[PDB]
């Protein structure tokens, strides 16, 4: 009983927690910055944190920034558009391929 | 001198019986609920709020 | 095979440098650096 | 005290909050939304919602400050 | 002096060419794994044993401090005067901001993009360069792998596009003492399936200078102004760099006859075609850049892109005659075991319609069909069967012999 | 003569919004 409470304790205090923005980086930079573009306007010259290393950042991929001060939070799946959905079929509950005949 | 002014919009489709779903003239939209004593069978879908 | 794979990582190893700031030599920066850029920023204003 | 923590967990979403829509998942409990005001946003998922009804669009809710998903 | 040669080249080096099971090639490739292993030892020594530091001057963190963290970019446009310049930010706001100290302000330019403050706004820094990730994604820098030896014979059209853009480079002394300037823009049209792109590869392969390469229906913006600057600044990296060549393929797309109608994209697409047009011959300059532009039909283009003086030389691919058929069945059955029954007169000789691109279909087909029934030589019979039995979609034309 | 014709776009302009000012100024 005490582990069950003090897990959802927890997880409230996370809940309480400000966001982030995401950007796309066009290129890193030396002694530990980068060039990113926030995704309503701007282009800014931010700074990475201690748990990324430079060369994991590469042009042309999404970052996470601190909405507090501008800092390289984490690395996130590359960009894809809205449409994707009706591409790559999920799950085919289809016609076998012995009932073709002829 | 006190009054405050108030945001003009459109009620988009109704949701739940305490649950709207509205629109601004140009902001995003909103999930909002209705006042005391609002007669809410005037609440058509398209009404100006 | 590994050919390419170390030619991957030589390449990584190597990204690049900028000194594109425009900074001027330190004897232009004088020392006013301290007397003037900082008592700069807060006297003035932006006035769009 | 259990008690107690669930009624304060329960009225987290009962607030006039904004309508987003779902981009895309990384990971548990967490995902990329961009809200209907654009500045897209990267942010945690309420641990009660279920998962299977939100793979490539969908009308979500976010908290009028935190933007938490709900 | 200008960004240099910037040359765009792997191309570590080709020597394979026992291109068989002999020692010869594994000890050549020994020695090639080898360097490149000495060569990463020793960057991972130069990279451990630094035992100097201290990189800050007590002052370095000073200047870092003063200007903000997170540095914004904004665009100036004048300087009305001394510490006072006027700069505006994206969404056009001007602010009248001021200029402080430790900015070298010797390369500041009406137009320049500058590094600036959050709090006070002011002006902080210079930003050497902007380039769009449109633009620096066009480039190559790994060559591909073809050359002129894959080549089936066409012996004009090479030693014309070698005279066009590879000579000048190497030995230019004899146009200086005749006095002409070397020819700047080649066409290359003809039938599908001949042979444009395999030039375009090939000079690709063995050159000095840049390469950009951009494929025709790619110019397009939809935000009305974009097009034509992506243009201008295409042709203004080509040209601040070393003495580069563009490669526009499939052009139609982009250049049409030049009419007047209604709708405003088409507009557009006009518009674009036709700062592309005053980009290529103009006003004052053009540069040190060459211009290759390909197509399979021609005369459905404005008579503006292809006037002497913008694009020089012309070269038709036409369809291979009999002499060339045996260069190409020789060149892309090298690398294939054969048996001693089959001969390539035959396959050659009956047939008079086809091209480079159908000869490789029907050496693969072949193949594969002697592949079914469980071998590895291949006979005539199943070379016989590959071209009859696909490869061939029909037309029809002058019934009955009405000429005798 | 009949239509399948198409266009182009030109932006949202508005975006801006003011901000607290921070001047230190004694
Ligand atoms: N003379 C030749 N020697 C060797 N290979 C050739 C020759 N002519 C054509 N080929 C073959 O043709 C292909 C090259 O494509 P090609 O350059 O003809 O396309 P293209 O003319 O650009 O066609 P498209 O109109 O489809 O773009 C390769 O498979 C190449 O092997
Ligand atoms: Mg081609």
């Amino acid at each position: 009983l005490n582990a069950k409470v003090r897990l959802l304790r927890e997880e409230l205090q996370l809940l309480q927690e400000q966001g982030s923005y995401v950007g796309e980086v066009v290129r890193a930079m030396d002694k530990k910055k980068v060039l990113v573009k926030v995704h309503p306007e701007g282009k800014f010259v931010v700074d990475v944190d201690k748990n990324i290393d430079i060369n994991d950042v590469t042009p042309n991929c999404r970052v996470a920034l601190r909405n507090d001060s501008y800092t390289l939070h984490k690395i996130l799946p590359n960009k894809v558009d809205p449409l994707v959905s009706l591409m790559m079929v999920e799950k085919v509950p289809d016609s076998t391929y012995e009932m073709i005949g002829g | 001198l006190q009054s405050v002014g108030q945001i003009v919009g459109e009620v988009l489709k109704q949701l739940t019986e305490e649950k709207f779903i509205v629109k601004a003239t140009n902001g995003p939209r909103y999930v909002v609920g209705c006042r005391r004593q609002l007669d809410k069978s005037k609440l058509k879908p398209g009404t100006r709020v | 095979d590994d050919i390419q794979q170390l030619l991957k990582k030589i390449n990584e190893l190597t990204g690049i440098k900028e000194s594109d700031t425009g900074l001027a030599p330190p004897a232009l920066w004088d020392l006013a650096a301290d007397k003037q850029t900082l008592q700069s920023e807060q006297p003035l204003q932006v006035a769009r | 005290e259990f008690l107690h923590a669930q009624e304060e967990v329960k009225r987290i979403q009962s607030i006039p909050l904004v309508i987003g829509q779902f981009l895309e998942a990384v990971d548990q409990n967490t995902a990329i939304v961009g809200s209907t005001t654009g500045s897209n946003y990267y942010v945690r998922i309420l641990s009660t919602i279920d998962r299977e009804l939100l793979k490539p669009n969908a009308s979500v809710a976010l908290h009028k400050h935190s933007n938490a998903l709900v | 002096k200008k960004k240099t040669k910037g040359p765009d080249a792997a191309s570590k080096l080709p020597l394979v060419t026992p291109h068989t099971q002999c020692r010869l090639k594994l000890l050549k490739l020994e020695r090639i794994k080898d360097y490149l292993l000495m060569e990463e030892e020793f960057i991972r020594n130069q990279e451990q044993m630094k035992p100097l530091e201290e990189k800050q001057e007590e002052e370095r963190s000073k200047v870092d401090d003063l200007r903000g963290t997170p540095m914004s970019v904004g665009t100036l446009e004048e300087i009305i005067d001394d510490n006072h310049a006027i700069v505006s930010t994206s969404v056009g706001s001007e602010h009248y901001v001021s200029i402080l100290s430790f900015v070298d302000k010797d390369l500041l330019e009406p137009g320049c993009s500058v590094l600036l403050n959050h709090k006070v706004h002011a002006v902080i820094g210079v930003l050497m360069d902007d380039t769009d990730p449109l633009v620096t994604v066009m480039k190559v820098e790994k060559a591909p792998q073809e050359t002129y030896a894959d080549i089936g014979g066409l012996d004009n059209q090479i030693q014309e596009i070698k005279e066009s853009v590879e000579l000048p480079l190497t030995h230019p002394e004899y146009y200086e003492e005749m006095g002409i300037k070397p020819p700047k823009g080649v066409i290359l049209y003809g039938p599908p399936g001949t042979g444009k792109t395999l030039l375009a590869k090939a000079v690709a392969n063995q050159t000095s200078a840049t390469f950009l390469r951009v494929v025709g229906s790619e110019l397009i913006q939809k935000y009305l102004g974009d097009g034509p600057k992506l243009v201008r600044e295409l042709f203004r990296v080509a040209e601040e760099h070393a003495p580069s060549i563009v490669f526009i393929d499939e052009i139609d797309a982009i250049g049409t006859k030049r009419y007047d109608s209604n709708s405003g994209g088409e507009r557009e697409i006009q518009r674009t075609m036709l700062e592309l047009l005053n980009q290529l011959d103009g006003f004052d300059s053009r540069g040190d850049v060459k211009v290759i532009m390909a197509t399979n039909r021609i005369e459905t283009l404005d008579p503006a892109l292809i006037r002497p003086g913008r694009i020089d030389r012309k070269i038709e691919f036409p369809l291979p005659d009999e002499k060339t058929k045996k260069r190409i069945f020789q060149i892309h059955t090298s690398r294939m075991t054969l048996a001693d029954d089959v001969t390539l007169d035959d396959l050659i000789m009956a047939k008079d319609d086809l091209s480079g691109a159908d000869i490789k279909a029907i050496c693969t087909e072949a193949g594969l069909m002697a592949l079914r029934e469980r071998r590895m030589k291949v006979t005539n019979e199943d070379f016989k069967k590959s071209k009859e039995n696909v490869l061939y979609k029909k037309q029809e034309g002058t019934p009955e012999g009405l000429y005798l | 003569q009949p239509s399948g014709n198409t266009s182009s776009s030109a932006l949202m302009q508005g975006q801006r919004a003011p901000q607290k000012p921070s001047q230190n100024l004694v």
